[PDB]
């Protein structure tokens, strides 16, 4: 019971796990999240870019 | 994957994509396409090697001991307190992070060396080791032969010279739900005492040991032990360590300089 | 009929008005909230004071001068000694709670300056003496702002305030990571920030753990002509929302 | 599997377990509730510490002996040192609270005698000397009870302490009109009251009034043949009920 | 003819036995069963907590 993913490119690559402890698993890297309005942006207040910070 | 580049053409407006107020702690979604004309680009850059999980799986030496093949007294085997604070370069790494989460991959790289003498007839057997981790509270060893090395519970590595690094894998064993990189508290409700991250610290002792002493010859075996953060979770960011380490149970430094300095501020030439 | 920098908020008997302002900073864009029974360790039900402590204390002020080198408030304590919300404080080993801070400074057109008003949560700080710890009192004085230096700290167990480093080992100018605003005289009159709680702990106590500082430090002294005013205060004004506590027992810390 | 003796009360950390009772005197009938929009006046909003104050509280003992007249505590009052109760009795200027009041005393099958438990709102009492008025230490000690005499008091400033007269010129006999449980060494072992909030005004001030005042007299002498266990002890705890507060300012008594 | 099972998490492992002898295989720790009331309320009496243990 084994599952393909896609391989890094610029063709795909199967998979099995062997072992229980998914802590035995290889690192995720096929991840690829962002949320930069965390640390951009972290305003209650929404900024139209063509108008002013002032008003 | 990048954002690609937008088509701009000249522009006459009261919009003011060019002025904010940082004062706002907001960050600017300026792009080029604002404050100047450009040509329609498709990007396809990637940022997949700039992930958090990217950033710091790979194998990193975290420490290392040593330990003879003989000596009267027992008194010939190593240990470590399990720590990542003993080296520069990960440490820093770990701490661009305040709170993180992640499974280890341990590997460690045995290495044995042979130091003079005058003993003769010598023809050494393979040398087997053993590693064995020591959870907080368990029997800690005292001679290279005390009972306690029969490890019934704690886990450990038996391995002999010659072959491929050991290596395990391990679970996220926090007590909490997460790492705590830094502490800004004390260890007792009294603030008396330990301040620092120093408190948290509390992971057992790693054992280190020759099964066989190999020959009647003086041998010195060093561990290296190596990290390797997999499926890595990280909360809020922080400034890179800027003052160089000095201690490692504790944040303590001596000021350093922000950057290096140039002539004028107006000098190209770069230091 | 609106500015961007009018600005009004409310939390119990207590009222807050922005006549100049930017927005306000919302911690990692987290808004605080009380804990979910999915995140829950403490068995026990905790007690929700609410208006009786979720409201705005006003620590005491501060002058700034042309030398002044910075401030700082460690925080689950600064409030150690705050009407029922210390007293909660006393009474219980557990405790959360997110806040909402207001920083306030005003000069007249004529002045001059700029203030980065900082949230660092878990700001772990240096020993003056590379050997010792630096002792509680130099840490955290409650109420009373503790100071940076324009200059390296010296001996026993202070901490090494100079400025360049926030204490911290970092370089100063990257504070602004952490949530924060700034206060320029020239545009500004203050600054707010709403801290969530942050913790890779579901609860903490609050006598044992600072899990965030308040930093005030002016990268643009501040300046005047003669003839202006002299004294220009700044003033720190924090309110706690959502406060929970657990563990309840006698009063005190070890 | 039960006997109306047996009981288990709870409160926040606190538990009641009663392993002879009669059965649980309930004020007038009225079981305690939070004060309703329809009867209010103060239009700030209230604090419900709930379990933070809502517990059991276990005031100090004192002993029964052969010739003890009796003991009194003055309530609203008497709980101004208990935990996080206390407290938001000092920082609040209104509060409004049930109680669930629990007398226990324990004596062997060979010991004898009687006690009566009541629940006297609005306790006023009169001067052992004509022209004066009683001193607040001579009213109440907080925790500390006060005591009855088998006679009369003398001058000053004092409480008529006589218990004939329950020091409110009233037949001692008659106190049976307010909540009361009798406890009957030889078939009891606790009394438990519930008095609801009862006063004239939706709220009121903690220190300035005392809107009722718990009393336990004993009516049967207590009595044991020699050899018998000498000391036997009364115990009383005390339990806020929907305890509510408005007003919030700094903390004391004028 | 393998066999998929769960891992230990907070996905799957595939899996074969190679060996004829089912004592080769490797210990069963997907295994969770539990009886207390075999140690705690050995009693034949069934016990209300509400009640008391005499009346
Ligand atoms: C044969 C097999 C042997 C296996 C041996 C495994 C040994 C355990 C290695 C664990 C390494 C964890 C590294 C995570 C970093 C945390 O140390 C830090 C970093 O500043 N602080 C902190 O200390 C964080 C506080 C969290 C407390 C956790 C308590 C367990």
């Amino acid at each position: 019971g084994a599952q393909v993913s896609t391989q890094k490119t610029g063709i795909h690559y199967t998979n099995i796990n062997y072992y229980k402890d998914a802590a035995s698993n290889s690192a995720n890297r096929q991840d690829f999240t962002q949320d930069p309005g965390k640390f951009t942006e972290p305003v209650k207040d929404i900024m139209v870019k063509s108008m002013p910070a002032l008003n | 994957r990048v954002a690609d580049t937008v088509g701009s053409g000249p522009v006459n407006s009261e919009s003011i994509p060019a002025l904010t107020a940082a004062e706002t702690g907001h960050t600017s979604q300026v792009v080029p396409s604002d404050t100047m004309q450009t040509r329609h680009v498709k990007n396809y850059h990637s940022r997949s090697e700039s992930t958090v999980e990217n950033f710091l799986c790979r194998s990193a030496c975290v420490f290392y001991t040593t330990y003879k093949n003989h000596d009267s007294d027992g008194d010939n085997f190593a240990y470590w307190v399990i720590n990542a604070r003993q080296v520069a370069q990960l440490r820093r790494k770990l701490e661009m992070f305040t709170y993180a989460r992640f499974d280890l991959e341990l590997t460690f790289v045995i290495t044995s060396t042979q130091e003079q003498s005058t003993t003769q007839g010598q023809d050494t057997p393979v040398l087997t080791h053993q590693i064995m981790y020591v959870p907080p509270g368990g029997p800690v060893p005292t001679k290279v032969n005390s009972y306690s090395w029969q490890t019934s519970t704690n886990p450990s590595v038996f391995w002999t010279e010659g072959n491929a690094p050991p290596r395990m894998s391990i679970p996220f064993i926090g007590i909490g739900n997460a790492y705590s990189m830094f502490y800004d508290g004390w260890a007792r409700f009294d603030k008396q005492g330990t301040y620092g991250i120093s408190t948290l610290n509390s992971m057992g002792t790693l054992y280190m040991r020759h099964v066989n002493g190999g020959g009647p010859g003086p041998i010195v075996s060093t561990v290296r032990i190596y990290f390797k953060p997999k499926h890595v979770k990280t909360w809020v960011p922080r400034p890179p360590r800027l003052c160089q380490y000095k201690k490692a149970g504790n944040v303590n430094f001596i000021p350093t300089s922000v950057t290096e300095g140039r002539t004028d501020i107006t000098t190209m030439k770069t230091t | 009929g609106y500015s961007d920098r009018v600005r009004s908020i409310t939390l119990g008997n207590s009222t807050i008005t922005t006549q100049e302002c930017a927005n306000v900073v919302v911690g990692y864009g987290v808004w605080p909230a009380y804990l979910k029974d999915e995140e829950a360790t403490a068995e026990d039900q905790p007690t929700q004071p609410d208006v009786a402590t979720c409201r705005f204390y006003t620590l005491e002020s501060v002058m700034w001068q042309q030398g002044s080198p910075g401030w700082w408030w460690k925080f689950p304590d600064a409030l150690s000694n705050m009407g029922l919300f210390g007293q909660n404080m006393q009474y219980h080993y557990l405790g959360r709670a997110g806040y909402t801070i207001h920083v306030q400074c005003n000069a007249s057109k004529f002045h001059q300056g700029c203030l980065l008003v900082v949230c660092v949560p878990e700001a772990e700080m240096g020993c003056a003496t590379l050997a010792n710890k630096p002792d509680p009192k130099s840490l955290s004085k409650g109420e009373i702002a503790s100071t940076f230096e324009s200059q390296n700290s010296t001996g026993e167990t202070a901490v090494q305030a100079n400025v360049i480093n926030a204490g911290m080992g970092v370089g100063v100018g990257n504070l602004t990571i952490f949530p924060h605003q700034w206060i320029n005289l020239r545009t500004n009159n203050s600054a707010t920030i709403v801290m969530p709680y942050i913790n890779s702990v579901p609860m903490d106590n609050m006598f044992r753990h600072n899990n965030f500082t308040l930093m005030v430090i002016p990268f643009a002294p501040l300046s005047y002509s003669a003839g202006a005013t002299t004294y220009v205060p700044i003033t720190v004004t924090v309110a706690p929302m959502c406060a929970e506590y657990n563990g309840l027992r006698l009063a005190g810390k070890q």
